[PDB]
């Protein structure tokens, strides 16, 4: 009547994340009631969506870039690889959330806020390209792939949101190395027109930048990153 | 067909868990769930319709 | 999309919104709170007392490797005390304290992987612990729980010949045999009155005298743990487990530092 | 039977077809593919560096024994860079490097049997791994595993006098008391991001750039093993079992001498 | 209330084949759907009846042997051992595939197709003559055992599949040492009427030689040959 | 390679190994004492045991 049993060859081992659970010492504790709260999450990507800023000028940080006075073709204001890496999201939720996951699938959000003085005008041309043929090196070039054209006017804001183009129905979050020329692509901004003012007015102007989820966006398989230390 | 494995028992570890989760995607893309979870910020008064109005300007 | 961040909310999109393009969205369920937490992670090496099996406890460590731990994943220790019962602090010491010294490792005990990912004020869970001994030969470890805000001062043997930690109704745990595979495993419930517990910073002080001191709330621990036991020589490992992990209010991570370099990172 | 093979595609036939017989068929399963790979097979033996189970991982190798493992069926190591985190390779190398030297044991890391005879160009499954330590004393052994394309440098010890493998959340498994088998197994899922794996050659490079050097398909693996313990002399074997096998696109298998001898062969 | 277990002897070993899974370190992890994949099969038997090539005039192997303008009842034009182990058949798909198992039972196909011209004619006699009688000698002899006529027209190829004629219910795939005289029999190829042509034809022609295993065809219980090095 | 191996060795094993075989024989019944035959057509005569008659 005692059971018989064959120990398997793995007998004693631990598992830092075995799915199940150890033996209860303290039984039967009714907990504090704890029912007045408020502000409960259960799903990261509950708040991945909501959008944090991105370093420019790294490593002398600002949330913001600049629009000038002169359409340059051959200048961006920016340009931003995508990839979950880049040292320009490196504190922003999305990267710091993403930084745990292995992988990612789905739309990223590139919000620009206007900040400059309700007196100017301007048009600025925001283009993903894809890789392959390297970074586009005039709005020329980068007009060739997906853009869109952001008009200053009452509204202040501007959501660009760069598709997911891939191959792979995911993509690694994390280099391992640096990802050279590749990475998956660029966004990267310009000017269409010169910022344009009456007189009386400054000549330049603030455009803060954040980054963030899109409904789209997925991350799998939690892991760590490598440690490190903000000093 | 299957590998080897001829236990009669059922397995201890649920599926999801014993094995990966073999997903299909469709062509045509997929439409994310409406809502992740119900935390939100919310906005009010957002429009109008009601005030000490019409003394307002047109 | 044109739109107007100031309103303090962003209408999320997808491809779709501007572009001719499709949602991609596909299910995947590890990104929920509890699936995440729900795995052990180290908070750092213990040890215990010579002779600690049979007689009065006292606070002691070893390299900076006490024998008490606070259940909690914040930081603890302050190695200039390695000798008296540790404490919860608020700030992480590096290895060494001065210029030419190191950061890592950590001198302090604590979970660095929760502290450097918890987007949350406030969180609420079960505790389940791994005590692992660095040894694959026999060891034997006696260990007592005491619940968060109760008597922690294990100090009087009652009992003649018996450890002092090895007193009364309060939980003990012992593993000691030749067959044994060595660790010791269990979960403790919630115990801290407080309804829900500050997971980075508690903006208050502990009297109302206001001896001001803020950051740390009192009693939001899980327990302590004292640790008696025959191996003096080997130290072992302890691992917190989050048990049904509830959070509330995003708020910040730790700061990543810029990259004064590419344009990407890596790893370490 | 007159039959054109021009057309790429002939029919089969049993004695039946040409003389007065009867088909001779009787059932069996053990040509199923699934079948076929669900056994255990050997990819090399590995060591653990002194005293890793306190301090910080580095790679290194006992006797082209090294300390890390990729899980894939594929060549690994390089015998010039056995003190160099292992890479996966495009050649199986020899025992020797020199006429004069011997093919057998080989000296890189590989499954030789799959190698020998997968007659496909693209599988998918889940990988079965086991441990083996060569003693019947005890052994303690620490392994971290991490999914393809995570991050591979365990490197930062970051907890004083914890392996840096046991860190984070990544999972780590831990066998180790005078109790247990000693052997460690466990069954990790399938994470390359890839839709199915190149089992043999994928003809393409790793970037972009063209920097020409084919072979083999970024994240085509199982992921990266990391092994610490207590007995820096004893060696273990990691041996492989493809749960769930799918494969896709028969091609042709590895070569066989031709017996510059009989009319027939045998074995060894 | 813990419940009473007897352990067994075996307690701890672990079997390279157990009939039994292990324990899971990562769950939940859903994959990359693989779903638009196609060209799978899930028995070998399902390739196994394609053809491959015979190794002829081993080690100097080439897919074919020769037909001539001369029929000598005295000379084969080719003689090949029915056994998985031939080094006639040591590169074809059904030798590589059946030395992974320890035994077979069913049809074997030789499949011949004439590459020599149009205009050339031949008949060529094919037997298989089990064992117990030594291997034929003579065409004559052949003729005696199992054989067709192969004419050739219109029609480039000839499919031959040689009966399993045994006492056992399966044979064994692999020898042990080398099998004399035994083996299974013989399959011999060999010229009835000689190669006809007319003037401005060359006077022999190549004919590829294949094998691949029958409908009938079955292989039981894996093993893994004994290990060996390509050079 | 993928020949069924067993292996036990540990500190806490009982040593013994255990495991049940098949029957494996390409003969439909085993010879339990003799075997009235040879080994090859040769009859290169030694009669007594059946090839392939074990587990």
């Amino acid at each position: 009547s005692p059971i018989p049993v064959t120990i398997r060859e793995h007998a004693g081992t631990w598992y830092s994340t075995l799915p199940d659970s150890t033996v209860p010492i303290y039984g039967k504790t009714p907990v504090a009631p704890a029912n007045y709260m408020v502000g409960e999450y259960k799903d990261f990507l509950e708040i991945a969506q909501i959008p944090t800023f991105i370093g420019n000028k790294v490593p002398n940080a600002v949330p913001y870039i600049e629009a000038s006075n002169t359409a340059v073709k051959t200048q961006p204001l920016a340009v931003y690889q995508v990839t979950l890496s880049c040292s320009c999201l490196a504190n922003t939720f999305l990267a710091a959330l993403s930084r745990n996951f292995a992988q990612y699938r789905g739309s990223l959000v590139y919000t620009f806020v206007f900040t400059g003085t309700a007196m100017m005008k301007g048009k600025f041309l925001i283009a993903y390209t894809p890789p392959g043929a390297g970074k586009p090196t005039s709005r020329d070039q980068a007009m060739q792939a997906t853009y869109a054209i952001w008009d200053l006017g009452l509204n202040s804001s501007y959501s660009f949101t760069v598709p997911f183009i891939s191959p792979t129905h995911f993509r690694m979050v994390g280099t391992d190395q640096a990802n050279i020329t590749n990475v998956d692509g660029w966004v990267t901004v310009w000017q269409l027109t010169p910022l344009t003012y009456p007189p009386g007015c400054p000549t330049s102007a603030k455009i803060l930048t954040m980054v963030s989820a899109g409904k789209d966006f997925s991350l799998k398989m939690p892991i760590s990153p490598a440690p490190w230390s903000p000093q | 067909s299957e590998g080897n494995e001829g236990v009669i028992i059922n397995n201890f570890y649920s599926n999801q868990y014993q094995n990966s989760i073999d997903l299909s995607a469709n062509a045509t893309g997929s439409d994310p769930p409406k809502t992740y979870g119900q935390f939100s910020n919310l906005l009010s008064g957002a429009v109008n319709a009601f005030s000490n109005m019409l003394p307002l300007l047109a | 999309g044109v739109e107007n961040a100031e309103k303090g909310v962003t209408e999320n999109t997808d491809a779709t919104a501007d572009f001719v393009a499709q949602p991609v969205y596909l299910p995947e369920n590890q990104t929920k709170v509890a699936f995440f937490y729900d795995r052990s992670s180290p908070i750092g090496a213990f040890a215990v007392k010579s002779g600690s099996l049979e007689s009065g406890f006292a606070p002691f460590s070893n390299k900076a490797c006490p024998n008490s731990v606070i259940l909690t994943p914040g930081p603890q220790f302050d190695p200039a005390y390695d000798q008296l019962r540790p404490q919860r602090l608020t700030e992480i010491w590096g290895n060494g304290n001065e210029e030419t010294s190191e950061v890592f490792p950590l001198k302090t005990k604590q979970d660095y992987s929760f502290c450097l990912f918890s987007p949350f004020v406030y969180y609420k869970c079960d505790l389940e612990v791994t005590l692992s001994p660095h040894t694959s030969g026999a060891h034997g470890l006696l260990v007592r729980w005491c619940p968060t805000g109760t008597p922690t001062k294990p100090t009087t043997q009652v009992l003649h010949e018996v450890s002092s930690l090895s007193e009364g109704r309060t939980p003990q745990v012992y593993s000691a045999g030749p067959g044994t595979s060595n660790q010791i495993s269990f979960v403790v419930p919630y115990n801290s009155p407080l309804s829900v517990l500050p997971a980075v910073w508690y903006n208050g002080h502990k009297r109302f005298d206001n001896t001001g001191d803020l950051g740390i709330a009192p009693n939001s621990d899980f327990g302590t743990l004292f640790f008696a036991g025959t191996k003096p020589d080997i130290k072992f490992t302890v691992y917190l487990r989050y048990k049904n992990m509830r959070v509330f209010c995003p708020r910040p991570t730790v700061f990543f530092p810029w990259p004064t370099s590419g344009d990407k990172i890596d790893m370490t």
